[PDB]
DNA sequence: GGGTTGGGGTTGGG
RNA sequence: CCCGCUUAAUUCAUUCAGAUCUGUAAUAGAACUGUCAUUCAACCCCAAAAAUCUAGUGCUGAUAUAACCUUCACCAAUUAGGUUCAAAUAAGUGGUAAUGCGGGACAAAAGACUAUCGACAUUUGAUACACUAUUUAUCAAUGGAUGUCUUAUUUU
């Protein structure tokens, strides 16, 4: 209706005033995320009291378009669907590989085991390749093929050579390796503390 | 430059010349080079052992002595891995001696 | 036992033949001047594929079998067989040409020949092929030469083909010349 | 212009008659029952160390009938030797300088030396009989083709 | 700078090629090697032969040929023997000029063909040269060197060395191609819609028989495991089953439906076919227009294809997003012009591989080697897309639609329903079987011709109010041993008729064939017009209607038999030519071979055994050059013979028993010669030249009987008669209409586009409809009858221009393709009527202005297609132009360099060499400024260029303006130095520069140029 | 190369020139003053020399020449011809590359010549101008030939083996018949 | 038992 | 503007050829079956350009009488107003796409996180595998990255 469209334009202007979108900042997301600050009318139908002015979505679309063409704070052209304002108004398992050809790069040994298909962390040093996992099931699921039952020998192919590996590291060495992962993981902590202290 | 003729003859014709420059060919006889023709063998002057090891066949240019002995002036050898035919060689020599073809090999 | 004939008799009995006649002879010739201005090979399937579907990207697919095939190279040369009487331009096909290529260089296999030639050519190594072919000049042989009085594009023409290429044996050629010359003097 | 097999004595007689009777046709072709330009011959090839001859390397072909003197050629862009003679040098160095018969095709024109186009080493005496018979046969063939 | 000069010596040009280490004439080479001495005597002929002959060598070999004093140079051999010994020395090497038309066997070389350059090797000059060298050095001079001997004012002939045409020449994967060209011209139509009965959807129909009919896809070499093969076979069986559940009738009715009054049109066409007596005419025009106004729009068939694919192929076969992208690109696939096409990469580079779910890997490289996995799966996705397109989209279009282009629309594409095209075919058969074609039974044709020549085919192009037939003779009879189409049989007679054509320019009529001849005639007429004092001019234009169907076979054969311009026996020689291109000499990076300068062209020619004055028997070629720049020719060993009797037989056949097929029913002409043959284009001009010569006697003397200039030109069809006396134009029209009445043809549409008006009653010309205009609009030209300056007519709207450009862009060699395309699109038509004799200075500037304004619009689609691919992902271009905004710099580079080359070529075309250099520089800068101004003003409004490229282009244009001003400002001082004396043209140039006030700005000139 | 010379259709040229010869001959000698007719028939003296036109310029390959009997032999694929030439100037004018034999010539102009011999006539062919255009060395094995220096037997030989030779021999016989019937 | 040499590209007049 | 789902019904017509049926005055109507084709489809003449394109600028000081910038669909043409070597607010024309439903709070100058990660995240160089317009991996270097809270109320 005429009074209905007038009240609709009045409420849309009262809720479109940048002071409201600054004290509440609700419509700020719709304003920013809009393509060119031209939001559509499909977000106006989700209002609470706007439906109370109802007393065929294109019909109400054209009604609001008329009530906006009679207004000046906002803008509407070509009877399009979107609407816009005429001002910016801004403001437990780990093992070890051994007998690796000395000097071989990290890439070969890490990919030969990444062939497993499951993640792991590897530390290489001249032969000793300490490998650890995050999941306990993957150990028993992988040893079924990495420990080749054809030979029943823990052997991996690297750079054209056979290399040995152990299925269990000592328990005291396991505790020391856990404490070493703590050392390096707490080393991150001391790094970051020094970075926070340099100023 | 200098024409040193050296015709070829059979074994019997060696007795017909009795001193002249000729060229005769033969196969080595295994035990003073000595070679068997064609069983009749002929003896010569070259050092029997001096020739190379692989060589099995020989051709000599020289003057024929009284009989069965010939001083060799030119010595040719080759590793003939195949049995040297003889009857065709005799036919060729006889045709060389033929009157219809004598005007090809030697003068007159 | 066979009966031989020189190149003159072949050229004669060829230029006095009506269309549709084929004939074979045996000659004590020798090969020379393997031509190289043509292409030195062609493609053929294993099942006597007449036409091979050509593709791009070196793709191949036969039609007499209708399976994806590994293309086979049959090399065909062209050279001249001559003698103390004449000369004849002949064509050499896969088997004979491979036999020759293998005799001059025993490393290459009788079935590896075409692939060797094609790889040398396409890679950019023709000098080696040129020298290899040059090493065959005046190589004595025993040939079985076939001639056919066919007709192409309604134009009569004589073509010579080589069937058997064997190593020579002077002991028999000598006897042949001797008997021929005996017959010649006797009459 | 076809190849003819003949021996050294025939070459000597032919060149002698050519140099003695210049009242022939004014063509480089010799005359022996026809106009021939090439020749085939099996003979005892041996080098002939001439004096200060850069391009040419004189040779010699002894035989059971006479003796001729041939000339070889060498590449101009590279002062080296052809293949068929390099192989002969190698083979002669191996056996320790023992001269062998060879079968040679050579081109002879008049009022010039006798070049040697190609030759191959022979290791079979049946080649000698083959060459003699070829000579006689082709001679008879040309003679009875003249009549 | 490195401008283009109009005169060059082959010795100078050869010095620039880096491969050749030593080049010189033969005389200096003989003085260097001491083979002769200036104190000796040599006749003039031999000394000139030693001075002009040029030799080249890839190595400095003057030392190896030094005179060895060991033995004097007395030669006893002939020349043939020395050359034979040289060819023997070559051995197995198979590319040498002295080796053409011969074969080496053993130690004997034999000649088997006609190398027309042997005359040069065995002449007396080469005999004396052999005497000078001696055999042992001649035999290697014929090998180590390249010997070009001058035989023509500028043309050289190569007689010895390596063939120059030998200097003009690990793998990767190559995706298949989508056979788009299959969709265009299909005249078939079945009872029920769908696809052909030979397609795999209908083959004897079990996945087994599908494997049987898809034996080309089930066993590709991209499927890793048999598992994948079976997995894909399942999808194909589901595709087939889904296809058999489509009712094409409802689909066609929904999107692309027949008109509302189709039954009316069917009845009208059936009625016109039935009536034996001739029907009306304008009704047929209205019916053709009502039929052609039923073409299916692009959106309609696009929706049709999307809808038929959506319910024929499973979604996951390609992936949820791959399928979406594919359906989106299908539109672009629909609306592309005739000779355009899409590449598989267009789809691939915008799709994702990890979206296809049913893929598998034998080794688990999805994490180790991700790139190799993406490659190995792209190699499968591409084949999937090619299969989909070339097995569903192509047959459906080819079967249900007829796709072709309109007469005037150019290269645009149009889709017609199948029934409507069958109606058009019926109506055209009716409208064509009454005038010239007629049905025929294979009884009447003689069997000798029937087994000798092949047949032809008919096509129909829709026209405004009628059709346009086309006869194509590409087919050949595989059976009966016919391995050549009819054009390949008539090639030799076409060569003879070209030889004839070279003599019809001035002997038996008024014919023209190319823009060079037209421009020469115009230059002469403009000279005479300026001589007489520029009086008023009149003109008249008219054209025969359907010439090729109006010529009488009897009169043509009679004119053929009794002509003396056609000899009895001709020999055909084939050779090849290296001519000079437009690259300026690179003043002296060190890798410059021949093709940087010379263009290779393989040519044939037919000469006569007579003692003709062209003496082709000595040279072997006939080239008419337009400048004094060298060119090389080498002959070839491929001669042929042709006889007037064979040409007579071919003419009689193609003029009497020419039978062409259509819809498997045969037709045969009744009068005229078939357009579509290579030979007809000259035959028509000859036949009409005879007739028009019979009736135009008064023009032969009307230049001196009363002192009146008058030009008369004619292409195969169009006349143009410019004159000074209206009476001559009236007499011309009268005589031409009289000849038309006498011989049986009539002029097209009775439209005479004259310049004056006159009472059409005093001459019985009432039936003509005179149209009066004030500018001669001849073939794509606008001759201005007040200044008689010529230029072309350009389209005005971006759509009209786009209708005739087929873009084809490949990432492989963009840099060359785009530059060549610009160079051509500039120099296409402008290069001929840029003659400084025809147009004045302002005329040339205006012509360049308008032509550039047209060519920029022509080029624009190439730029918009280039921007559709990002180059940063291509190392080949990112290493050279950067990683950010690389397209901008690439386009700027190609634009700049092509514009510079075009400016240099224009300066070459406008001036001579005697002109000062500063004038050339000023005009080069002026043309560069004009072109850059046009480009900048045309692009400154677009979007893809608005951001950053326009700044570069504006900078370049401002720089060119500044350089032009600076040259114009320094020319005054340089001339006032008085060291230089000016000819007349330089004074004209100065007058043009100072009048328009090019010191301050171009503002005074643009009004005189942009005015249309 | 064999086809290039084959396509020349030389026999058409020979037929046309023979036709022109006999036509002009019995056109120019219709006086029939029997005293002059007896005066004309003398042994070994040309009765009529007809030059050929400029359209009959065929080419061929020289296979063998003879300088004492001035004889030339040419060939083209199938057929070979035996003809004469006017003098040594004919050879020395055509710039031969190496030698008369084995070279491709074009005949700029030739001529027919009519002789009276024992009891009958004889029509020869004389080549008057040549030019060497190239060298070709390809022995052609011509099955059949025609000799213009042996009267009627020179042509009528091998007449059964080819239609063209049959027709030309027939025309030659008709020509000599008309010849002997006009004067005698 | 092989055989012009199959092309790539597609503007502007007729 | 982005993301997920969805978008429908009988035949608008049936050329050519073959075999059936129905009545007739020459037509018609019913219903059926086979189907691109010389294995291939592409019209011709003439004229213009031609690098194995990592190889190329006087890399550019000009005419505020100038050059840029400004519009809610998109693009391409027409008018208004500002700026001084670059930045933000417009108005008439012509063509092109348009079913509905649902989501679009970090906005940021930091503070707190000892939450995190030798499995953090960038940046570069090196090495692999790839390349016709690849969306990776390891090493080295480097320091910051992540998830939560505070400055915050659907008349939105
Ligand atoms: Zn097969």
């Amino acid at each position: 209706e005429l009074d209905i469209k007038e009240s609709l334009k009045l409420q849309m202007e009262y809720y479109f005033c940048d002071t409201n979108l600054t004290h509440d900042s609700y419509l700020r997301g719709i304003i920013s995320k809009s393509p060119k600050n031209c939001v559509d009318i499909k977000v106006f139908l989700k209002f609470n009291k706007i439906q109370q002015i109802l007393k065929s979505k294109k019909d109400l679309i054209h009604l609001i378009r008329d009530s906006l063409k009679e207004s000046k704070i906002l803008k509407v052209k070509m009877d399009s669907l979107k609407v816009k304002r005429r001002f910016p108004f801004n403001l437990n398992c780990l093992i070890k590989i051994i007998n690796i050809p000395q000097g071989t790069l990290k890439a070969e040994v890490v990919l030969a085991v990444r062939h497993l298909g499951y993640e792991f962390y590897c530390d290489y040093i001249d032969g000793q390749a300490m490998i650890r996992f995050q999941n306990s099931d993957e150990q028993r699921l992988a040893i079924q093929k990495l420990l080749n039952h054809n030979n029943n020998k823990l052997q991996i192919e690297i750079r054209g050579q056979i290399c040995d590996v152990i299925s269990t590291i000592p328990e005291d060495e396991e505790k020391n390796y856990w404490n070493y992962i703590k050392f390096k993981k707490n080393e991150f902590r001391k790094f970051f503390f020094m970075k926070k202290q340099q100023k | 430059q200098e024409q040193v003729m050296y015709p070829r003859i059979l074994f019997e014709q060696m007795a017909q010349f009795r001193g002249k420059k000729v060229t005769v060919v033969g196969n080595v006889c295994n035990e003073s080079l000595v070679i068997e023709f064609g069983q009749h063998v002929v003896i010569d002057n070259y050092r029997r052992v001096d020739l190379n090891n692989t060589t099995k066949f020989v051709e000599i240019r020289g003057v024929v002595l009284n009989q069965n002995i010939v001083s060799c002036e030119e010595l040719t050898e080759f590793e003939q891995k195949d049995p040297f035919d003889f009857d065709t060689y005799s036919k060729l020599i006889h045709l060389s001696q033929s009157d219809k073809l004598s005007s090809l090999f030697t003068d007159q | 036992q066979r009966i031989y004939s020189s190149i003159e008799e072949i050229i004669q009995q060829a230029q006095a033949s009506e269309i549709g006649q084929k004939k074979e002879f045996y000659v004590y010739g020798n090969l020379v001047s393997i031509q190289m201005k043509n292409k030195l090979y062609y493609y053929r399937c294993t099942c006597q594929g007449k036409s091979v579907l050509k593709y791009h990207g070196d793709s191949f697919f036969c039609e007499s079998c209708q399976q994806f095939i590994n293309p086979q190279v049959h090399l065909m040369l062209r050279a001249f067989v001559q003698d103390s009487t004449g000369t004849i331009p002949v064509m050499i096909f896969d088997q004979q040409s491979s036999q020759l290529i293998n005799q001059i260089d025993p490393s290459i296999h009788v079935q590896e020949a075409g692939q060797y030639v094609k790889n040398c050519i396409e890679n950019g190594q023709e000098e080696i092929i040129r020298q290899l072919f040059s090493k065959l000049d005046f190589a004595r042989f025993i040939f079985e030469i076939q001639f056919e009085n066919k007709e192409f594009n309604n134009e009569q023409e004589i073509a010579y083909k080589v069937l058997k290429i064997e190593k020579e044996n002077i002991k028999e050629e000598s006897k042949y010349l001797l008997k021929k010359l005996e017959h010649l003097i006797n009459n | 212009q076809i190849t003819v097999p003949l021996n050294c004595f025939m070459i000597n007689q032919i060149v002698k008659a050519a140099k003695e009777n210049p009242q022939a046709h004014s063509g480089n072709h010799y005359e022996w029952y026809g106009a021939f330009e090439n020749a085939i011959i099996t003979a005892k090839f041996e080098f002939l160390q001439s004096i200060n001859d850069s391009p040419k390397i004189m040779g010699k072909l002894s035989d059971s009938t006479g003796c001729i003197e041939v000339v070889i050629q060498k590449s101009k862009m590279s002062d080296e030797l052809p293949e068929f003679v390099q192989a002969y040098e190698i083979e002669l160095q191996n056996n320790g300088n023992r001269h062998k018969y060879v079968r040679a095709m050579l081109k002879m024109r008049k009022n010039a030396q006798i070049q040697l186009l190609y030759f191959s080493i022979v290791n079979d005496a049946n080649e000698i009989s083959r060459h003699g018979l070829d000579l006689c046969l082709r001679y008879l063939q040309r003679k009875h083709g003249i009549e | 700078k490195q401008m283009l000069t109009r005169k060059e010596d082959l010795l100078t040009v050869l010095k620039q090629i880096s491969a050749l280490k030593y080049v010189s004439n033969l005389y200096e080479f003989l003085l260097a090697t001491e083979k002769i001495v200036q104190t000796s005597e040599l006749d003039t002929q031999f000394q000139e032969f030693l001075t002009t002959t040029i030799i080249a060598s890839e190595q400095n070999l003057v030392e190896n040929y030094k005179q060895k004093y060991n033995q004097p140079n007395f030669s006893q051999l002939t020349i043939k023997q020395v050359i034979d010994d040289s060819i023997i020395l070559l051995g197995n090497k198979q590319n040498y000029v002295q080796q053409i038309g011969t074969t080496t066997i053993g130690f004997y070389v034999e000649y088997e063909n006609i190398n027309l350059s042997r005359q040069t090797l065995y002449s007396s000059n080469f005999r004396n040269l052999l005497n000078i060298f001696g055999e042992e050095d001649f035999k290697y001079f014929l090998i180590d060197f390249l010997v070009f001997t001058k035989v023509e004012q500028n043309g050289y002939l190569q007689v010895a060395g390596v063939c120059l045409n030998q200097y003009f020449s690990e793998n990767q994967y190559i995706y298949p191609e989508i056979q788009r060209s299959q969709i265009f011209y299909c005249n078939h139509m079945g009872r029920e819609p769908g696809v052909f009965k030979s397609s795999f959807f209908n083959y004897s129909e079990p996945q087994t028989i599908i494997k049987k009919t898809l034996l080309k896809e089930y066993q590709s070499k991209n499927f890793s495991c048999q598992e994948e093969r079976d997995l894909f076979l399942e999808f194909t069986e589901k595709i087939v089953q889904n296809f058999h559940n489509i009712n094409f009738n409802y689909l066609l009715k929904k999107f692309c439906k027949l008109p509302e009054n189709y039954q009316s049109l069917k009845s009208q066409v059936k009625q016109i076919v039935q009536s034996e007596n001739k029907a009306n005419q304008q009704s047929c025009e209205n019916l053709f227009n009502s039929l052609y106004d039923t073409e299916i729009s692009y959106k309609q068939i696009t929706n049709f294809l999307r809808q038929i694919i959506q319910n024929c192929v499973p979604n996951q076969l390609l992936g949820k997003k791959n399928f979406k992208v594919f359906l989106e690109k299908l539109y672009e696939f629909v609306q592309m012009k005739r000779f355009e096409n899409q590449k598989v990469l267009d789809y691939i580079c915008f799709m994702d591989v990890f979206d296809v779910e049913w893929f598998v890997d034998l080794k688990n490289q999805k994490f180790t080697q991700k790139r190799k996995y993406i490659s190995d799966k792209r190699k499968i996705l591409g084949d999937l897309i090619v299969f989909i397109i070339n097995k569903i989209v192509i047959p459906v279009l080819r079967y249900n639609f007829y796709i072709t282009e309109k007469h005037k629309e150019g290269s645009q594409i149009f889709y017609y329903r199948k029934p409507i095209w069958k109606l058009v075919s019926k109506l055209t058969i009716v409208k064509l079987e009454e005038e010239n074609l007629e049905k025929v039974e294979e009884k009447l044709i003689p069997e000798d011709s029937f087994q000798k020549y092949p047949q032809g085919k008919l096509r129909i192009i829709p026209k405004k109010g009628s059709f346009r037939p086309i006869m194509t003779f590409l087919r050949k009879d595989k059976q009966k041993n016919i391995k050549l189409n009819l054009n390949q049989i008539l090639m030799d007679s076409q060569l003879v008729f070209r030889n004839l054509k070279d003599m019809l320019g001035q002997k038996i009529g008024y014919s023209v064939f190319d823009n060079k001849q037209i421009s020469e005639k115009f230059a002469q007429f403009i000279e005479k017009w300026k001589n007489k004092g520029r009086p008023q001019l009149y003109y008249v234009t008219l054209d025969i209607k359907k010439c090729y169907d109006s010529i009488d076979q009897m009169k043509l054969l009679n004119f053929f038999n009794q002509s003396d311009l056609i000899q009895d026996t001709y020999f055909i020689n084939k050779y090849l030519l290296f001519q000079r291109n437009k690259r300026p000499l690179l003043q002296i990076m060190d890798n410059i071979n021949f093709p940087y300068y010379f263009n290779l062209k393989e040519r044939q020619i037919a000469y006569s055994l007579y003692d003709d004055d062209d003496q082709i028997l000595q040279k072997g070629f006939k080239e008419i050059q337009s400048d004094d720049r060298p060119f090389i020719v080498i002959n070839q060993d491929k001669p042929r013979c042709i006889t007037k009797d064979i040409i007579h037989n071919h003419l009689k056949h193609i003029s009497q028993y020419n039978v062409i097929s259509f819809n498997k029913v045969k037709f045969r002409q009744k009068r005229g010669i078939p357009q579509g043959l290579n030979i007809s284009g000259v035959l028509c001009s000859f036949y009409f030249g005879k007739l028009e010569e019979e009736y135009t006697q008064f023009l032969k003397n009307a230049e001196q009987v009363n002192g009146s200039i008058n030009l008369l030109m004619r292409l195969t069809d169009d006349y143009l008669f410019i004159s000074d006396s209206q009476q001559n134009a009236l007499n011309l029209i009268v005589q031409l209409q009289n000849c038309a009445n006498n011989n049986g043809f009539m002029f097209n549409d009775q439209k005479i586009t004259t310049n004056f008006q006159f009472p059409q009653e005093d001459y019985n010309l009432e039936h003509f409809k005179i149209s009066v205009q004030n500018e001669c609009q001849w073939i794509g030209k606008s001759i201005d009858m007040n200044t008689l300056e010529i230029k072309s007519i350009q389209k005005q709207t971006q759509q009209e221009i786009n209708q005739t450009i087929n873009v084809a862009i490949s990432i492989k060699n963009l840099k060359s393709q785009l530059k060549n395309k610009l160079r051509s699109l500039f120099l296409n038509q402008l290069i001929d009527y840029f003659n400084p004799n025809i147009n004045s200075f302002e005329g040339l500037c205006r012509q360049l202005y308008h032509h550039s304004k047209a060519t920029v619009m022509k080029f624009y689609p190439f730029m918009t297609k280039l921007f559709q691919i990002d180059l940063k992902k291509s190392k080949q271009y990112s290493v050279q132009y950067g990683k950010e905004n690389t397209n901008e710099n690439f386009l700027k580079d190609i634009l700049y360099y092509t514009v510079e080359d075009v400016c240099k070529i224009l300066c070459y075309l406008q001036f001579e060499d005697e002109i000062n250099s500063n004038i050339k520089e000023i005009f080069k800068n002026l043309y560069s400024w004009i072109m850059w101004d046009i480009i900048v003003s045309y692009l400154k409004k677009k979007k893809q260029f608005k951001g950053y490229l326009n700044k570069l282009l504006q900078k370049i244009r401002k720089s060119r303006f500044f350089y032009l001003k600076e040259g114009c400002k320094s020319l005054q001082l340089i001339l006032s130095q008085q060291k230089y004396q000016l000819n007349k043209k330089e004074l004209e140039a100065i007058e043009f520069i100072d009048l328009n006030n090019l010191i301050q700005d171009i503002k005074t000139l643009i009004p005189k140029i942009s005015a249309k | 190369m064999k086809l290039l010379l084959q396509n020349q259709n030389i026999f058409q040229k020979l037929k046309n020139t023979l036709n022109g010869c006999i036509k002009k001959f019995y056109d120019t000698y219709q006086d029939l003053e029997q005293m002059q007719k007896f005066e004309m028939i003398v042994e070994d003296k040309l009765l009529f020399r007809y030059s050929c036109s400029q359209s009959e310029m065929f080419s061929a390959q020289i296979q063998a020449h003879y300088l004492e009997k001035r004889v030339l032999q040419l060939t083209d694929g199938n057929v070979k011809y035996i003809v004469n030439f006017r003098d040594k100037g004919v050879l020395d004018k055509a710039n031969f590359f190496d030698t008369p034999n084995n070279s491709l010539v074009i005949i700029r102009q030739w001529s027919y010549e009519i002789y009276y011999t024992k009891n009958t006539f004889q029509i020869n062919l004389v080549i008057d101008e040549m030019r060497c255009i190239d060298i070709i060395t390809t022995i052609f094995y011509c099955k059949l030939e025609l000799d213009f220096t042996q009267g009627i037997k020179g042509i009528s030989k091998s007449s059964s083996f080819s239609n063209q030779i049959y027709e030309y021999s027939a025309q030659y016989y008709k020509a000599i018949q008309l010849l002997k019937k006009l004067l005698i």
